[PDB]
């Protein structure tokens, strides 16, 4: 930020860039390091009722896998999901 | 949701094919990339001096460890073995028996400094706030065996650091 | 229209991919015939190649083709029909359409021991 | 390759640079087995000692039937003129 | 069940199903289970006769178009008779899914190897011989890859332990790094953490 | 027990490639000890191969036999194109590891183990 507006200048020219407006070093611009203390919120089960543990029991609702076929008509042939829907080019940028 | 980078067919008019051939005889190209490291010649670097100055670091930081103490002198370890039990590199070895005054304190706290990983279990896993890891960075040995802790290293750590310790933790508790 | 590239590296563009994905259908086909008619690996491929084999005439166009072929690029429709072929010849030598070879050892897939 | 006694004496001589081979008991019908009382590999080196001397490559095949010094010199006259 | 409860998704449940039913009747000469997973992944467990006919398939037929092999994998089970369990991961570009084919092995049954198929697991099934030992028959350059040069066993396995046998050191006498027998200063302290209660009842074993 | 063989199909095959490879260790020795310039004889190196060969001199199952011959081959074509260093092939002689206690006394003497 120091520099003279000549050196400025010079700068800006060779790079062809305005470096000014974006400079990498931070300055008082960044956040200042003593910050207030939070109050961080709670989760959607911190409830004094019908929170019940068994009514959002995560890990015992995982069930072994299914068995399809085991060793122990003219049905349509199938894949194991539809085909994947092809992608459309940028309207933001395409390089086109 | 894509875009083709390098799928440019270049314009072939005398226009463009003299701007391609006088790019190619007269280096310009060349030339814009010495002035951008013309331009870095007469920026200020971002050197800092060390050891005059010290890089930015937040109370969060995982450094040298240290064993703490209630503001009594007591210290805070009740030998729960919690930490060793988290500790992702075994660096943590605790012993422990009731001390003359029947309190459940550790007479072994080792922390091998080489084998840990400086990950902060043990601090998150510490019910008692005791075992911390500071801000002390700076704490290179000439030998190995200077960085095999016991308990008396780690609690000459927490009365050494305590003053900025408090203060870090003070200043990031509520996140935990 | 003659499609400049495939954007895919290495994948040629084929002049004329209508008679190509013909020829391939038809001996598809061909081949498929040397397979029992009780194995579905016969009944499945003669089922998808005649619906592809179907698309293919009834579309003169390419690009609609690809919209209903719904297997990308039309070149790399031709590559998987030829992949296609190759594995029924090989399905022929290999003939897996007969019972089970082995029957696994009684614990085998049972997770966790 | 020219005399079958010379091959003969250069087989011998080729055992007798053996070091494990007691010199005394080495004679043109002597096993190597049984008599000479060798392992396998004793028998398997032998044979490239063989390969050494006569510079051909004797397969495996036919290095296994090689049991004493009269097999080995029929198996290098049987793979020659002579 | 909202908020912290994975949601189940139903669609790839059904649609995986149905694929392998169409893969279990294409190619019932090796398949032996065919099985979903309550989070929507579909295994294949194939007969190791059938390494090169399943993958094959999976590779090259149209309604399956599995290009991508995108791990290659054992596992030691040691209380199996055929302990190792080869896992193949395939990624279909096509139909925007994952297939995994298991077989399985002893320490003497070579596995047929899947470079004819699929040239990813040239080194893959190269570090599952240097890992676990499985002997890949008819592999271009199967030798070890991870472990150093001398060494003995393969260290995957559950019966190897974690520091192995040997340790090197330099030694001044010879002018050389040495393997001498394994010694710990601090032995690796075992912790046993098995709760003596069952966490999971869907999970849970029937008697003797 | 109508098991998948590796190479072999009986014991007369293997013992066949244990004899192929153990004439390859053999001619690969003297290069070995000169390349690597170890300070061995060529003597000791082909005594060690023998020490090697005769430690697995029980097996009976052609299975095992093959993979041997397999991890022996891997071990000459690591030693034959210099990917092990000097240091790798003289780790089969235990050269500074101190001579155990053999008998039951010395044993005794030293320690706990049997
Ligand atoms: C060109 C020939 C040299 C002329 C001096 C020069 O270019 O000064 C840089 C001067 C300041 O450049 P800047 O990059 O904008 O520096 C901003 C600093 O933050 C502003 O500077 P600062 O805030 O850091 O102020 C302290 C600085 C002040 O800086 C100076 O005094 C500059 C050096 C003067 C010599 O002084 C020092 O750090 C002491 C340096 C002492 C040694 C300097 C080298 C001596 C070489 C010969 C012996 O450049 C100009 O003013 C533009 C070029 C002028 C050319 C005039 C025609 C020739
Ligand atoms: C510098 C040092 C270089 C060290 C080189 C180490 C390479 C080690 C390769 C080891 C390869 C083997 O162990 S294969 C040997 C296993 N063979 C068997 O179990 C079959 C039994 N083999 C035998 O009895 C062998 O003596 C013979 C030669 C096949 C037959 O002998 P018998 O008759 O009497
Ligand atoms: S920071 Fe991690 S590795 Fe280090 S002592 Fe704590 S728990 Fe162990
Ligand atoms: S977790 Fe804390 S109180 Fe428990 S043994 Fe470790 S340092 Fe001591």
């Amino acid at each position: 930020a120091s520099a003279t507006r000549l050196i400025q200048g010079l700068r800006n020219w060779a790079s062809g860039r305005d470096l000014q407006a974006k400079l990498q070093l931070r300055y008082q611009e960044i956040s200042k390091r003593t910050q207030p203390p939070p109050k961080l919120p709670v989760g959607p089960s911190h409830r004094l009722s019908n929170n019940y543990y068994c009514a959002r029991d995560g890990r015992r609702e995982a069930m072994p896998p299914s068995i399809v076929m085991s060793s122990q008509s003219e049905k349509k042939a199938v894949s194991p999901a539809p085909p994947i829907k092809r992608w459309e080019l940028s309207q933001d940028e395409p390089y086109l | 949701t894509y875009k083709y980078v390098n799928l440019r067919e270049p314009s072939m008019d005398m226009k463009s094919v003299t701007d391609r051939a006088a790019q190619t005889l007269l280096w310009t190209e060349l030339i814009r990339g010495l002035g951008m490291t013309l331009s870095y010649l007469f920026r200020e670097p971002a050197t800092i001096n060390y050891p005059f100055e010290k890089g930015p670091l937040s109370p969060r930081f995982r450094g040298e460890h240290a064993l703490r103490r209630y503001p009594s002198g007591e210290e805070r370890c009740i030998a729960c073995k919690l930490c060793e039990a988290v500790c992702p590199a075994q660096a943590i070895t605790i012993e422990a028996e009731p001390r003359a005054d029947g309190s459940r304190r550790t007479t072994r706290y080792d922390i091998d400094m080489t084998k840990c990983i400086y990950c902060g279990f043990c601090q998150e896993a510490c019910p008692v706030d005791a075992i911390v890891e500071g801000p002390n960075f700076e704490f290179s040995t000439e030998t190995h065996e200077e960085l095999l802790y016991n308990k008396e290293k780690l609690l000459n750590n927490g009365d050494k650091w305590e003053a900025e310790i408090a203060a870090n933790i003070q200043a990031d508790y509520l996140y935990r | 229209l003659l499609k400049k590239t495939t954007g895919l590296v290495g994948l040629a563009v084929c002049e004329t991919p209508h008679e190509r994905l013909k020829i391939l259908y038809t001996k598809i086909l061909d081949v498929l015939g040397h397979i029992p008619k009780n194995a579905a690996y016969r009944k499945y491929t003669e089922q998808i190649t005649n619906e592809k084999l179907s698309i293919v005439k009834a579309e003169p166009d390419v690009k609609k083709l690809e919209e209903q072929l719904q297997g990308g690029q039309i070149e790399e429709v031709i590559l998987q029909a030829e992949n296609e072929l190759s594995l029924a010849r090989k399905m022929i030598q290999w003939k897996p359409w007969e019972p089970l070879v082995e029957e696994p050892p009684a614990s085998q897939w049972k997770w966790p021991i | 390759p020219l005399t079958l006694e010379g091959i003969k004496d250069r087989v011998l001589y080729v055992l007798k640079l053996y070091d494990k081979i007691d010199p005394e008991k080495l004679s043109v019908n002597s096993h190597f087995m049984k008599d000479l009382g060798l392992d396998s590999l004793d028998q398997v080196e032998i044979i490239m000692a063989m390969e050494d001397e006569f510079g051909f490559e004797i397969p495996d095949i036919d290095a296994e039937k090689l049991m004493c010094p009269q097999e080995i010199v029929d198996y290098i006259a049987d793979k020659k003129d002579v | 069940t909202r908020p912290t409860v994975r949601p189940r998704n139903d669609v790839a449940h059904k649609q995986l199903s149905a694929f392998g039913e169409y893969v279990a009747e294409i190619l019932p000469k090796y398949v032996q289970q065919v099985q979903v997973s309550c989070f929507s992944e579909l295994e294949i467990c194939i007969h190791p006769d059938g390494v090169i006919p399943v993958l094959t398939f999976l590779r090259d037929h149209s309604n399956a178009q599995f290009k991508s092999l995108a791990d290659l994998t054992a596992v030691d089970i040691p209380t199996r008779q055929n302990r190792f369990e080869i896992v193949y991961n395939l990624l279909s570009l096509r139909f925007n899914s994952r297939i995994r084919v298991k077989t399985y092995t002893d320490e003497l049954t070579p596995v047929e190897s899947s470079v004819s198929v699929y040239k990813a697991a040239n080194w893959y099934e190269r570090e599952i011989w240097d890992m676990f030992g499985v002997f890949f028959a008819n592999h271009p350059d199967l030798r070890r890859i991870l472990t150093d040069y001398g060494f003995e066993g393969h260290p995957f396995r559950k019966d190897f332990p974690l520091s192995g046998y040997v340790e090197l050191r330099y030694d001044d006498e010879v002018k050389r790094v040495v393997a001498e027998p394994v010694e710990l200063a601090q032995e690796f302290r075992k912790f046993d953490l098995n709760s003596p209660w069952e966490a999971f009842p869907a999970y849970r074993q029937p008697p003797e | 027990t109508s098991v998948k063989p590796i190479f072999s199909r009986d014991m007369n095959e293997a013992k066949r490639r244990v004899r192929e490879l153990y004439r390859a260790w053999y001619r690969e020795v003297p290069n070995t000890v000169h390349l690597f310039q170890l300070d061995i004889s060529v003597k000791q190196g082909r005594d060690k191969v023998r020490e090697m060969f005769k430690k697995n001199a029980h097996v009976t199952d052609p299975r095992v036999v093959d993979l041997l011959v397999i991890k022996g081959k891997m071990e000459l074509e690591e030693t034959i194109n210099v990917w092990k260093q000097r240091t790798h092939v003289m780790r089969f002689f235990h050269e500074t590891e101190a001579p155990r206690p053999k008998d039951f006394l010395s044993k005794f003497y030293v320690g706990h183990d049997p």
